[PDB]
């Protein structure tokens, strides 16, 4: 997954899942990498 | 191009599949029906 | 699905959503006049259809 | 009106790809389907014997130590003979009791030879080398992975002879009346080359334990691997295992009779192993051949062809010296069931309808049995008798 | 998470077979760590 | 005008209209009038209405009232080409299509 | 398109040749 | 967008894929669909060719010459003639229900011609662009008996209406209509069909029209006269104009008797004899039922002479049919010969 | 390699079977091969043959350098901006 | 005996490859007993329906009478 | 990945197709065979 | 040399033997189509 | 035993070899036809 430059406050989620039924730990939530 | 013609391909890939389910109902029933057909019977008049 | 400031899903959140539409590429086009003769169908249709 | 000439009559055409546009491996199975329209399998992809049936008949078959299928399979004659040992094993297949058919066969064949000396234990029996022919090398008991694993050691090889042909400008005739050992020297030693870096873990898990198998039944009808176990397990690898891949699978008007001259002349042509191919199986079949004698060992080698024979000789006695006596490595036997419930359906129809056939056989008064030594009186045992019930009983079910 | 069946057949000291059906056969699988 | 492609105009797709039937007569009147002259003559007729657009006309225009009209098939837009209209039932733009 | 023959017209064999189109030496390296 | 602020990442690309394409909104683009360039049959059947027919021209011809009129030793070109096999073309693009093109192959198109179309090809060419290719041959003997003047005209009825339909011209209804009921051999029009999943596309059935009658028969009455059987026909009609029917006559008796081919005579002769010597050998085996019985009847038969002699019962009646079927392909035959004589 | 077709090929035995058809286009390929083996001090190096489509494929792509592998999702480009911004 | 004796097999078998020719599947109908109801299936327009479609009204395939075909008894009976 | 991904689905379009050829193939001949009719027995 | 023939003799047996097996159905599939009647039985009385 | 086999496979293939001839030259007797007729002759 790529955040856009300029975007990288919003809310960002990935949902890894297979038919139907999620796997573990989505709905995985990143946090910003770098400082501010 | 590649990726509208990749997402082409599953649409091309499940409308064949349909095709494929129906014939293969198509040809269980015909070949299943194709020994129950009542032979005629044709006799000589004098 | 709406939000606040930190994420709650904001319930009473009467707003407005529109979906404006933009292309993206080249300006292409094909005339060919006649396009029976060289079966050119890509511009036989006037509109490019 | 309008006389029914042969122009007017409704011609049929179909939506193909250009082959030249299209990739090579789409390109391979557009062909493929192409030509399985002559060989006329073009039936469904997905798509009666009761299993009962089929149960009790492998019951009775199994019986004494696999004795009453031996028995048949001994007594029939030329034909039928081949049809049975195909519907054993794929009977075997099919109950997967393939270990147990393949040591009870080993055990009593070589019972059946064992008077006789060790040099032709395979070559002078009647069901040792049939058997091993039809399960690694026929269409409904070979996996695809092993068909490609035997591509990858001979092609190389059957390569090097199509390239040495070329090079000579050899005649298609002149292959055929030379002996192979002078022409198909290079080949030859890069297939006995290919060999050494092989070990037996690699070959595809069927072969291996075909061969371990074979080897524990001739140690025990000899008397801790004998040398002669050494020759008669590559005498089942060369001359059956690789033997029959290159004679098997290997790519590469006008009156009613001269339209159907030039046609059987086309697929004759067509079904016919080159001569390049079959002059380099008989080089493989004499590289076995001098695996007897290196084993048994001089025998004055005085030709060029002679040492090259001899050598190639000894160095497969040594290499199966070896793999042959490592420890015994995990070895199932693993083979394809993609024709495995349509497969068993004439297996036991073949057996069902040979019992009664020769139940006929035998009351009247015709058998000639095709082994010289079984009589009448081995094939009228009592177990056979109670396999005559359940053929009678399972004809009508 | 299926079946896994094998058929045992219980044969008599000499080679011909007990077509009667009185002989336990416990099976113990190991898995080998 | 264009019949979409280039295809003749068949006889298993949209039917014809046979010459001096009643339908060769309804088609000469209703023209001839609205031109108020006789040297206005067909040379051709074909039907376009399957049952499908009959009767999702039908349905819509329930209670409604129905008026014949005319409309030039070169003047038309190229999207309702003879083809298309044999399938759609002659589409209209937003900005509607005057009668 | 035609196909130019000159007397027998065009077989199958030379009719599909035109569908097709409408739509130091080797000893030394095997020594070396 | 909400309240007209952009919400997460929304430069958000979409994939537009068209629908099911229905087989009978698909275009037919090219002139494929008006016009076909008839071109001379493959299947074609000129008369007997033998050996005698350069020994009888070559020497009544140098007879005539190597005196006088016709020194000749020039090398003149005999002119080998230039017949042209067309491939008439169209592209049958296909679309879904409304209006728009598929971007790849892969669908099925059928395409079946028949009343003289023969279809070679139907290429795929990547994206949706099907492309028909097809020759219409015309047969041999029924175009000859329609003479180049009927033959012109539907030609240029044909060329006027390639374009523009039947209506635009004032007269070409009832020329037609004229042409339909001049009732003649050779269907003056070729079929094609276009099958999507095999349904009709819009305007099946094809009829495509030829404007090629003149050319096929001049191409057709060349390849006689170029026939070594047609030089020794024009050998006599020439001789017919300026008189001298007695040696008219007599080149009728020399072609006639060439062209009564003898190797298929005798082959029918001796074929005739093996069948009626086949005849008194199936009532001899008739007589030799009561030889196989007036013995036996204690000597059993056995289990496989039952299921041998089924397998010689069934293998007489091959051969039975096999040698009546040779008589009649040689009777065939020598019935094209004699009609053609 | 004498093959047929991609699935009869397999990265075991293909090191062995270049250049053994004698074809001059597949004894060039051993004629690379080898100068590569002996440019080099030693002439021990062992050759995978892998084909797109098996699972021994990643030792391939993770040698692109100026691709993206798992362990660094940085090509050349993005390396040398941030190697320029820290600088 | 409502699935051994339906109401209609319609009048032959090259109709249900039309059918499947530029149309739609193949219909499964289940043994049912009571709800084969109405008109237009066995009523006085199940007789129009018959003539329309090339089909028999009673018993759609036969009017059966007896239990086997018997030419001795059509010969006695013309 | 986005060009192998299109060979390997365009090879599966081939795969279909070559299915529909040949699954109608079976279609044609039941019709055309004529063994959907009734055979005839001549009694006396 | 009399198992390399033999081995070569049998894969030329099998195989025509499978394409006299396809031979017989492609005979009778010609047969009932290009024939103008479905089989004609005749059954007299035994 | 390698030859009462192998004269059993060449006298076999032979047989075949004139089978091909006796069975394909039907086929190209059959195309070669419109409409063939019934083998009943009754009486």
């Amino acid at each position: 997954y790529y955040i856009p430059p300029g975007a990288e406050r919003h809310f960002v989620e990935i949902s890894i899942s297979y038919h139907g039924r999620p796997i573990k730990g989505s709905p995985f939530r990143p946090r910003p990498g770098g400082p501010l | 191009q590649s990726q509208s013609d990749l997402l082409e391909a599953q649409k091309m890939v499940e409308e064949q599949r349909l095709e494929i389910q129906r014939l293969y109902k198509v040809i269980e029933s015909l070949n299943r029906e194709k020994s129950l057909v009542p032979p005629v019977v044709l006799a000589p008049a004098n | 699905r709406v939000r606040n400031r930190r994420g709650e899903e904001v319930a009473d959140a009467d707003g407005a959503v529109a979906l404006c539409f933009s292309p993206l590429g080249e300006p292409q086009y094909s005339f060919v006049a006649d396009p029976t003769s060289s079966l050119s169908v890509d511009a036989y249709r006037m509109d490019t259809m | 009106p309008i006389a029914s000439a042969v122009e007017y009559i409704p011609t049929s055409a179909e939506a193909a790809t250009d082959p030249n546009a299209l990739p090579p491996q789409t390109r391979e199975i557009v062909a493929r389907a192409r030509e399985a329209e002559e060989r006329g399998e073009n039936l469904p992809t997905l798509m009666k014997v009761p299993k009962a049936v089929c149960r009790r008949l492998w019951n009775l078959l199994s019986d004494n130590n696999f004795i009453p299928l031996l028995t048949l399979l001994k007594a029939s004659d030329g034909d039928q003979r081949r049809r049975l040992v195909a519907a054993a094993c794929n009977l075997a297949n099919s109950f997967s009791a393939v270990p147990d058919l393949a040591y009870h066969l080993f055990r009593y064949e070589l019972k059946w030879v064992g008077h006789l000396p060790a040099s032709l234990f395979l070559h002078s029996s009647s069901l040792l080398f049939p058997f091993l022919s039809f399960v690694t090398s026929s269409k409904e008991m070979l996996l695809p992975g092993d068909l490609s694993w035997l591509h990858q050691v001979m092609d190389p090889v059957l390569a090097a002879a199509d390239s040495i042909v070329a090079s000579e400008h050899l005649s298609a005739d002149q292959i055929l009346r030379e002996t192979p050992a002078k022409l198909f020297r290079p080949a030859g030693s890069l297939f006995l080359e290919r060999l050494k870096r092989l070990s037996l873990a690699d070959f595809p898990c069927t072969f291996r334990g075909l061969l371990y198998l074979l080897a524990d039944a001739v140690d025990a009808q000899l008397r801790h691997v004998t040398s002669s176990a050494i020759a008669t397990c590559a005498e089942t690898l060369i001359c059956c295992f690789f033997g029959n891949f290159i004679l098997r699978y290997a790519p590469k008007d006008e009156r009613t009779d001269l339209v159907g001259l030039r046609r059987m002349r086309e697929i004759a042509e067509r079904s016919r192993v080159p001569p390049t191919y079959g002059a380099m199986d008989k080089l493989l079949r004499q590289m076995a051949s001098f695996c007897w004698e290196a084993v048994s060992s001089e025998a004055a080698l005085r030709n060029v062809e002679e040492q090259f024979l001899a050598q190639a000789g000894k160095e497969i006695v040594d290499w199966c010296a070896l793999q042959l006596k490592l420890p015994r490595l995990e070895s199932p036997l693993k083979f394809s069931s993609a024709v495995l419930r349509k497969a068993a359906d004439e297996a036991t129809g073949e057996f069902l309808q040979y019992i009664l056939r020769l139940d006929r056989d035998m009351r009247e008064g015709t058998f000639q049995s095709g082994t010289p030594g079984l009589t009448e009186r081995d094939v009228a045992t009592p177990a056979y008798e109670e396999l005559l019930e359940f053929a009678i009983r399972a004809s009508t079910y | 998470g299926r079946l896994a069946t094998f058929t045992i057949q219980a044969v008599n000291s000499d080679g011909t077979f007990m077509r009667s059906g009185d002989a336990s056969f416990t099976v113990y699988v190991d898995p080998v760590k | 005008t264009s019949v979409g492609g280039d295809v003749r105009l068949s006889e298993k797709d949209l039917g014809a209209v046979l010459r001096d039937s009643d339908e060769w007569a309804f088609l000469e009147y209703l023209l001839q009038m609205s031109v108020r002259t006789s040297r206005v003559r067909l040379l051709q007729a074909w039907h376009i209405a399957t049952p499908h657009l009959v009767s999702a006309f039908e349905r819509r225009t329930q209670g409604r009232l129905l008026t014949y009209s005319f409309v030039d098939t070169a003047s038309l837009d190229e999207d309702n080409s003879l083809q298309d209209i044999a399938r759609r039932g002659l589409k209209i733009p937003m900005t509607g299509m005057r009668f | 398109p035609s196909l130019k023959t000159l007397d027998v017209p065009a077989d199958q064999q030379s009719m599909n040749v035109f569908l097709t189109r409408l739509g130091e030496n080797l000893p030394t390296l095997m020594s070396i | 967008t909400y309240e007209g602020l952009e919400i997460a990442g929304s430069p958000f690309e979409v994939h537009f894929i068209r629908g099911k394409a229905v087989a009978e909104a698909c275009r037919v683009i090219g002139q494929g669909a008006k016009t076909c360039f008839a071109s001379p049959s493959p299947h074609l059947q000129l008369p007997y060719v033998n050996a005698e027919e350069a020994r009888a021209l070559i020497d009544q011809r140098a007879r005539e010459e190597a005196w006088k009129t016709g020194v000749e030793g020039k090398g003149e070109p005999p002119k080998p003639a230039v017949l042209n096999n067309y491939v008439n073309q169209f592209v049958v693009a296909v679309c879904d229900e409304m209006g728009n093109r598929v971007s790849i192959g892969g669908h099925r198109v059928s395409v079946r011609g028949s009343r003289g179309a023969k279809i070679l090809q139907v290429v795929d060419e990547g994206c949706g662009t099907y492309r028909v290719d097809y020759a219409v041959y015309l047969p041999k003997t029924p175009l000859q008996q329609i003479d180049v003047g009927l033959l012109e005209k539907i030609d240029s009825y044909a060329w006027i209406t390639q374009a523009q339909p039947d209506v635009f011209v004032p007269g070409i209804a009832e020329a037609y209509e004229h042409i339909e009921s001049l009732e003649l051999p050779i269907h003056t029009e070729a079929e094609i069909e276009v099958l999507l999943n095999e349904q009709p596309i819009f305007g099946c059935p094809f009829k495509v029209r030829i404007c090629n009658f003149v050319e096929v028969f001049n191409a057709y009455a060349e390849l006689d006269r170029r026939s070594l059987l047609g030089q020794q026909v024009c050998a006599f009609e020439r001789v017919l104009e300026e008189g001298n029917y007695e040696e008219a006559t007599s080149m009728l008796w020399k072609v006639q008797d060439m062209a009564d081919e003898k190797q298929l005579k005798e082959e029918v002769v001796k074929v005739l004899e093996n069948l009626v010597r086949k005849q008194l050998e199936r009532e001899d085996a008739q007589k030799r039922e009561a030889e196989e019985g007036g013995c036996t009847y204690l000597l059993e038969e056995t289990s496989k002479d039952r299921e041998e002699k089924r397998r010689r019962e069934v293998e007489e009646i091959r051969s039975q049919w096999e040698d009546i079927h040779l008589l009649r392909e040689l009777l065939l035959r020598l019935n094209k010969n004699c009609t053609d004589r | 390699f004498g093959a047929h077709s991609l699935d009869c090929v397999h990265p075991d035995v293909a090191a062995a079977s270049i250049g053994d058809s004698q074809d001059p286009v597949g004894l060039r390929v051993r004629a690379v091969v080898q100068s590569v083996q002996g440019e080099h001090l030693c002439n021990a190096m062992r050759l995978l043959v892998i084909r797109q489509g098996d699972p021994s494929e990643q030792k391939f792509f993770a040698q692109l350098m100026e691709d993206r592998v798992p362990s660094l999702l940085l090509t050349f480009a993005e390396f040398l901006q941030k190697v320029d911004m820290r600088s | 005996q409502a699935e051994r004796f339906p109401v209609t097999r319609d009048i032959s078998l090259d109709v249900k490859i039309d059918q499947m020719k530029a149309g739609l599947t193949l219909t499964r109908r289940l043994p049912m007993v009571y709800g084969t109801a109405g008109m237009a299936s066995h009523g006085l327009n199940g007789a129009i329906r018959a003539s329309v479609l090339g089909v028999a009204y009673p018993c759609h395939p036969h009017c059966v009478m007896s239990l086997k075909r018997s030419p001795t008894l059509t010969t006695e009976a013309a």
